[PDB]
């Protein structure tokens, strides 16, 4: 198991450092590797530490940009990359052993990071098909990738769709979770979005509530 | 740089249908100490990688035996007995032998099922949107295949064109469809001049197509 | 616990 540390906006020109702890296997027995992954879903390897002895090693094109270092009384591996341009937005992975970390998203911008505003998509007989009901929430109007949504502080998780987000013609982007329930249910059970953004230090809670109509 | 050739990019296959993913490298991968570091990796739509096989051939704790690797030299396969659902994703193998480490470009593993129509919701906008001056409409078109289809809005029986945005889910891990979402946005001057607001849903699972619509203010 | 196989080889010391 690899926990990775969360998203990031950076300026162009700065430096991001990030982590990844690892747990369940002999971290210093193993290269642990980072990985940026494409636009296109190509995947690209940076460098690896052995945390046996330190030694690295690098691909070519991040030399003199890629840091790289392991805590072994923490068990934790730190990427650092300098001098950050557009290309250098991406998912960044640690892998060692069998494992992936679930990667960190880093998007370099000059922009100021902005929260989302949330509202409910209420449910209603216009919102029923076949004895099921959808609900949600629209999550509007951020700077940058990524939120995430939870139901129910994460207790609810069947039939749920986030989205991915959409690009606004403003450069925010905007996003939709739902979930379909029975309809027979709204009177009792209660559904709240859960929407996380890290760069804003954002945290909104949203209790869904159905129309009359 | 050792290159990967991955074929094919794309896997399109029917539940309990074989599969197979060639991985070429352009130089040998045995390593001085007698090993073959040829790894194989799934990344299912939404997530990380996760390892299936390491060393050509050795299927990773907890990874089902319908998965084996195969190959020597420049030339490995992996091959799925029977695929199921859940193995839809990106496969990709990837060498350690060499420096730099390399990984092949990616098979998209796309599965085929019948025909599903969607299920179709409508959500008028929310009076805490509409008192900060904006009303978004949301069509929602829930668990269908094949994934091409066609959303219209019309208000006031106008069909509208400019004002919206779509976006569809990864196909899902378990019963192997689509979902979209398409938005309508206004201000809530133009969304106070019009009454019906409908979505028009055409769709192959649909012997017709189906229109679900509101009156303003009726909600 | 069988531990997992390597990636590819760790550097000597």
């Amino acid at each position: 198991y690899l926990q990775q540390s969360g998203a990031e906006l950076v300026r162009s020109g700065a430096s991001v450092k990030m982590s990844c702890k690892a747990s369940g296997y002999t971290f210093t027995s193993y290269n642990m590797h980072w990985v940026k992954q494409t636009p296109g879903q190509g995947l690209e390897w940076i460098g690896y530490i052995y945390p046996g002895n330190g030694v690295t090693n690098f691909n070519q094109k991040f030399k003199g940009k890629a840091t790289l270092t392991a805590d072994t009384s923490s068990s934790t591996a730190y990427m650092q990359i300098s001098s950050l341009t557009s290309e250098d937005s991406a998912v960044y992975f640690c892998a060692s052993a069998a494992y992936w970390g679930q990667g960190t998203l880093v998007t370099v911008s000059s922009a100021s990071t902005k929260g989302p505003s949330v509202f409910p998509l209420a449910p209603s007989s216009k919102s029923t098909s076949g004895g099921t009901a959808a609900l949600g929430c629209l999550v509007k109007d951020y700077f940058p990738e990524p939120v995430t949504v939870s139901w129910n502080s994460g207790a609810l998780t069947s039939g749920v769709h986030t989205f991915p987000a959409v690009l606004q013609s403003s450069g925010l982007y905007s996003l939709s979770s739902v979930v379909t329930v029975p309809s027979s249910s709204l009177g009792t059970q209660t559904y709240i979005c859960n929407v996380n953004h890290k760069p804003s230090n954002t945290k909104v809670d949203k209790k869904v509530e159905p129309k009359s109509c | 740089d050792v290159v990967m050739t991955q074929t094919p990019l794309t896997l399109s296959v029917t539940i309990g249908q074989p599969a197979s993913i060639s991985c070429k490298s352009s130089q040998s991968l045995l390593y001085s100490d007698g090993k073959t570091y040829l790894n194989w990796l799934l990344q299912r739509p939404g997530q990380s990688p996760k390892r299936l096989i390491s060393l050509v051939s050795e299927l990773d704790s907890g990874v089902p035996d319908r998965f084996t690797g195969s190959g020597s030299g420049t030339d490995f396969t992996l091959k799925i007995s029977r695929v199921e659902a859940e193995d839809l994703g990106v496969y990709y193998c990837w060498q350690g032998t060499h420096f730099p480490r390399t990984f092949g470009g990616g098979t998209k593993l796309e599965i085929k099922r019948t025909v599903a129509a969607p299920s179709v919701f409508i959500f008028p906008p929310s009076d805490e949107q509409l008192k900060s001056g904006t009303a978004s409409v949301v069509c929602l078109l829930n668990n269908f295949y094949p994934r091409e289809a066609k959303v219209q809005w019309k208000v006031d029986n106008a069909l509208q064109s400019g004002n919206s945005q779509e976006s569809v889910t990864e196909q899902d891990s378990k019963d192997s469809t689509y979902s979209l979402s398409s938005t309508l946005t206004l201000s809530k001057a133009d969304y106070e001049k019009h009454k019906v607001y409908a979505c028009e849903v055409t769709h192959q699972g649909l012997s017709s197509p189906v229109t679900k619509s509101f009156n303003r203010g009726e909600c | 616990p069988a531990p997992p196989n390597a990636n590819d080889p760790a550097p000597p010391n």
